[PDB]
């Protein structure tokens, strides 16, 4: 992997030239970036955190369902609108 | 039925694009297409938009010479209405009559 | 003019002063404006005439002293103040946007966040009610509202 | 042969190499080209208005999209109008 | 000294009317450019030297990228059409003058 | 020492267009005389080729030159391949000048020579009337009549 | 400019009993006049 | 402020001042007179 | 003419690159001849099927002027189609971000609405400031008058004028000023 850092034109350090830990001191703070573990195609239970419906009280096949995805008098779906996918 | 009623639109839309030449190059020459349009009428020219635009087009330095026409007309009518008495009529503001 | 000096010593001096121009045109007119026949032809532009009638410092001059009927003196204040907004007077000033026919004061209108129907349309003031009477020299008004 | 141009009925190679050989044997000096009008330039459709001048006196202009061809049509022109066989010449009478 | 429109650019135009005032005659001799407002036309030891043929093979994007930058238009002209389109247009159109 | 009705230059004291000032009649017209004059000898002399005519002809406004070709959208009780005059020439125009007339050129001024070649039928035209829920539809084909002239000869004289 | 060619008496459709609507179209060529038009 | 279509000066030191394109009568020693133009 | 076929053709159907200038010109007159000159409407051989447009290079729009108090009246509304994408900036808010977009949007408006109006927009050239690249620099013709007259500020008057301008009013002597 290759990661681009934006520096200041006092901080350019020749190419090629080995990085190591101690460029780091104890005691300090820093932000780390990564790719997070794929979970694949999840629904919005999982993805989004909804509370889905309950499980008896004559529940047809919808327990783990998005409810309603919008309003009637839209004819569409908001852009952005929470539905399962990849996550 | 539209290759009935589009006879009627091509008419106007040919004469539309006459309109729109013409006053590209009256503005080319400085002029306005109203300008140009009702001078030459008072010039006593008959000339429809269809040949004005076709010399525009593929007559140029006659155009020019239409142009100049015109301006002079209006710089007449401008002369006769800011002297308001009995002045000579004009050069070119001259009416010929028929009878 | 008059000056006051402080020194403590405070003391009035007289200095040099314009006179009026030799001979106006209209010598029967009752307003500076009516006496040289300008009544309905200055604009905000016309910054010669303005200066004549403003303070060193920006402010107009009172009526009384300026010898302007209410009409005039009200119209030079609006042409004044839109010069003033235009910046074309950069040496009375007090103690970047460029406008013109700038009406009301800059920080004191809210935008139009809700322009009404074409039938109720919020229109946007320019120039002055008060040179609507001004010369046209074309066949169409000023269009005081954009 | 009514309406067909010239070197479209008769072909040729060098025009500029007919037209300096038809100024130097009626006595002209040799043309200049100059470049009378420009539009564009870096772009990839440009216009050049070339003008064949003799003594400073403008005796051709020919229309391109390089300055060669512009310079090349310049001289067809001016061939053109030394020959008589112009666009605006007088039709043949029947 | 009065001039019904400048007179360089297009023809030196001379406007007249006849003696029995029935006709215009306009006069329009063309303007020739001056020489002055003219402008001049502008301007491996051992080996061969080998034609520098390289072209490389842009892909469709960047490829049509490149030409609507060079000629100051958009992607969709240069994108390509179907069948139907390709056969319908005549490859024999009328050609007058 | 002001004029009575001077004005100070303000920016719109004054008109914002520019004066202009006409020339004088007499001097004017002797000017018209000698371009009129200029313009007849290039005329006698020859100094011009390939006349353009606009011609007022079937209603229609005509820019048209030697060998030409016009439909005129009628029949026009003429033979084929008849030399006939057209006659009424708003104008006549070549390099370097051109006539106007108003409206008309005199015809010993100018002449416009042209044939008839050809009598001939236009392609079928379809005039379809629909009106819908009405059951309403009319359909016709027509083919207006149409000549075919050849313009050959624009000819001008001495006469200014 | 019909206003105008009222104003100087000449109808104000330029196709209405001016000499340019009125005068023959076309003669023959020897001279002799055209049978009169319909209009 | 209370907010008022019509503007009244309720005191003799009551003055009215145009501010941000608005009227507002200011009152200084009854600052309950305080209005603003709606 | 006299010329050969096709390089008649090319003269008449060639693009012409036009310049024009800010510096205190109201967005709208400079939108308007800009945008009849991109469709070409300056032509008189223009047809809509023609292609006849010209590139139109402006510059100083930083430095543009807004007639009465359109700098803060004059709302530019947009919608990123996420729920609450309404966003609505005053003309000056705009002008600070981006400083062709003023011009650029006006020259938007007045296009027509048809397929062609990106690629006029894409021979649409504009500047904020006085740079301009060399290739268009050297590509330009005919800087094109601008609209307005640049009223010419009191301190920008010469002396001549100013004396000759009449003094209108004599000021008592005794007044402070
Ligand atoms: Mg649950
Ligand atoms: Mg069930
Ligand atoms: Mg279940
Ligand atoms: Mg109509
Ligand atoms: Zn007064
Ligand atoms: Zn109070």
């Amino acid at each position: 992997t290759v990661k681009i850092f934006n520096i200041t034109d006092n901080a350019a350090i020749k190419p090629g030239t080995p990085l190591y830990a101690a460029h780091f001191r104890p005691g300090q703070y820093v932000d780390v970036t990564a790719k997070t573990i794929g979970k694949g195609f999840q629904g919005v239970m999982k993805r989004w955190g909804f509370k889905g419906q309950p499980a008896t009280h004559g529940q047809t096949k919808t327990h783990r369902r998005p409810g309603a995805v919008a309003t009637g008098d839209i004819g569409r779906v908001w852009p952005g609108t929470k539905m399962p996918g990849k996550m | 039925v539209k290759c009935t009623k589009a006879r009627y639109l091509k008419k106007k839309n040919m004469r539309t694009l006459w309109i729109n030449r013409i006053t590209a190059a009256s503005q080319e020459h400085g002029l306005k297409y109203p300008a140009l349009i009702g001078n030459l009428v008072k010039c006593q020219v008959e000339l429809n938009r269809k040949v004005l635009a076709d010399l525009a087009i593929y007559e140029p330095k006659t155009f020019k010479s239409l142009a100049a026409l015109a301006s002079r007309r209006r710089h007449e009518g401008f002369a006769a209405a800011l002297g308001d008495g009995k002045e000579p009529e004009g050069i070119f503001s001259r009416v010929v009559q028929y009878h | 003019f008059r000056e006051v000096v402080e020194t403590t010593i405070i003391e009035g001096r007289i200095t040099a002063t314009p006179k009026e121009s030799p001979n106006p045109p209209n010598p029967s007119g009752q307003c500076p404006i009516c006496r040289w026949n300008l009544k309905h032809k200055y604009n905000y532009d016309d910054v010669l005439l303005l200066s004549q009638f403003i303070r060193p410092h920006g402010g107009m001059l009172p009526r009384k002293i300026t010898g302007l009927c209410q009409e005039e003196h009200r119209k030079i204040e609006e042409c004044v103040k839109m010069a003033h907004r235009a910046g074309l007077l950069p040496n009375h000033r007090p103690r970047q946007l460029n406008r013109y026919l700038t009406r009301w004061a800059p920080g004191s209108v809210k935008p139009i966040y809700k322009k009404g129907p074409r039938w109720n349309r919020v229109r946007m003031p320019v120039g002055s009610p008060l040179l609507r009477d001004n010369v046209c020299y074309s066949r169409t008004p000023w269009k005081l509202y954009h | 042969m009514t309406g067909k141009e010239l070197f479209e009925m008769w072909k040729i190679i060098n025009p500029m190499g007919l037209l300096v050989e038809e100024l130097k044997k009626r006595n002209v000096s040799a043309p200049e080209s100059r470049l009378t009008r420009q539009s564009g330039g870096t772009t990839a459709l440009p216009l050049y208005f070339v003008g064949l001048y003799c003594d400073k006196k403008l005796i051709a202009e020919g229309p391109g999209e390089t300055v060669l061809v512009a310079e090349e049509e310049a001289a067809r022109v001016a061939l053109r109008k030394l020959y008589g066989f112009t666009e605006n010449r007088r039709p043949w009478n029947y | 000294t009065y001039s019904p429109l400048p007179d360089d650019y297009n023809c030196n135009v001379e406007l007249a009317l006849t003696s029995d005032g029935r006709t215009i005659v306009c006069y329009h001799p063309s303007v020739d450019i001056p020489y002055e407002h003219t402008k001049p036309i502008p301007r491996d030891q051992v080996l061969k030297t080998r034609l520098e043929e390289k072209v490389e093979h842009l892909e469709e994007g960047p490829m049509i990228e490149q030409l609507s930058k060079m000629f100051f238009t958009t992607k969709h002209r240069w994108y390509p059409h179907g069948r139907y389109h390709r056969c319908r247009k005549n490859l024999n159109p009328p050609k007058d003058r | 020492s002001y004029l009575p009705g001077y004005v100070p230059k303000t920016s719109l004291s004054s008109p914002p267009w520019p004066e202009v000032v006409l020339p004088d009649p007499v001097e004017e017209t002797r000017h018209h005389a000698e371009v009129v004059k200029k313009v007849n000898e290039m005329i006698v002399t020859g100094q011009y080729g390939r006349l353009f005519a606009v011609v007022h002809f079937a209603s229609r406004q005509w820019k048209v030159t030697s060998e030409d070709l016009i439909l005129i959208g009628n029949e026009l009780d003429l033979a084929c391949g008849e030399r006939i005059r057209l006659e009424k020439v708003l104008l006549v125009g070549a390099d370097n000048f051109t006539l106007l007339g108003k409206p008309l050129l005199g015809k010993d001024l100018v002449r416009v020579e042209a044939t008839v070649i050809e009598k001939t039928e236009s392609w079928p035209r379809i005039i379809m009337r629909f009106r819908k829920r009405k059951n309403f539809k009319k359909k016709r084909i027509v083919t207006t009549p149409q000549t075919v002239l050849r313009i050959n000869s624009i000819e001008i004289a001495p006469c200014l | 400019g019909g206003q105008w060619r009222l104003q100087q008496g000449l109808a104000a459709n330029p196709s209405g009993y001016g000499p340019l609507t009125e005068l023959p179209d076309w003669s023959y060529a020897d001279g002799r006049p055209a049978p009169p038009m319909k209009g | 402020f209370k907010n008022k279509t019509v503007l009244k000066k309720r005191c003799k030191d009551c003055y009215l001042v145009k501010r941000r394109g608005r009227w507002y009568v200011y009152c200084k020693t009854h600052p309950r007179h305080k209005q603003r133009q709606m | 003419s006299s010329f050969s076929r096709a390089p008649q053709q090319w003269a008449t159907f060639a693009r012409i690159w036009y310049l024009l200038d800010g510096k205190m010109q109201p967005p709208g007159k400079l939108a308007a001849m800009a945008s009849i000159r991109l469709q070409g409407l300056h032509k008189p051989v223009y047809h809509a099927l023609s292609d006849c447009g010209d590139h139109v290079v402006i510059m100083n729009t930083r430095h543009i002027a807004f007639s009465g108090n359109k700098w803060e009246q004059k709302v530019y509304s947009s919608h990123t189609g996420y729920p609450g994408g309404f966003r609505q900036v005053t003309a000056a808010q705009l002008h600070l971000r981006d400083p062709v977009a003023i011009v650029k949007l006006a020259i938007y408006g007045m296009l027509p609405k048809n397929l062609h109006r990106r690629t006029m927009m894409e021979r649409l050239h504009l500047f904020p400031d006085e740079y301009i690249p060399e290739d268009i620099l050297k590509n330009l013709v005919e800087e094109l008058p601008q609209p307005r007259k640049i009223p010419k500020r009191l301190d920008e008057y010469t002396q001549e004028e100013i004396d000759a301008f009449p003094r209108l009013w004599t000021p008592p002597e005794d007044y402070r000023l």
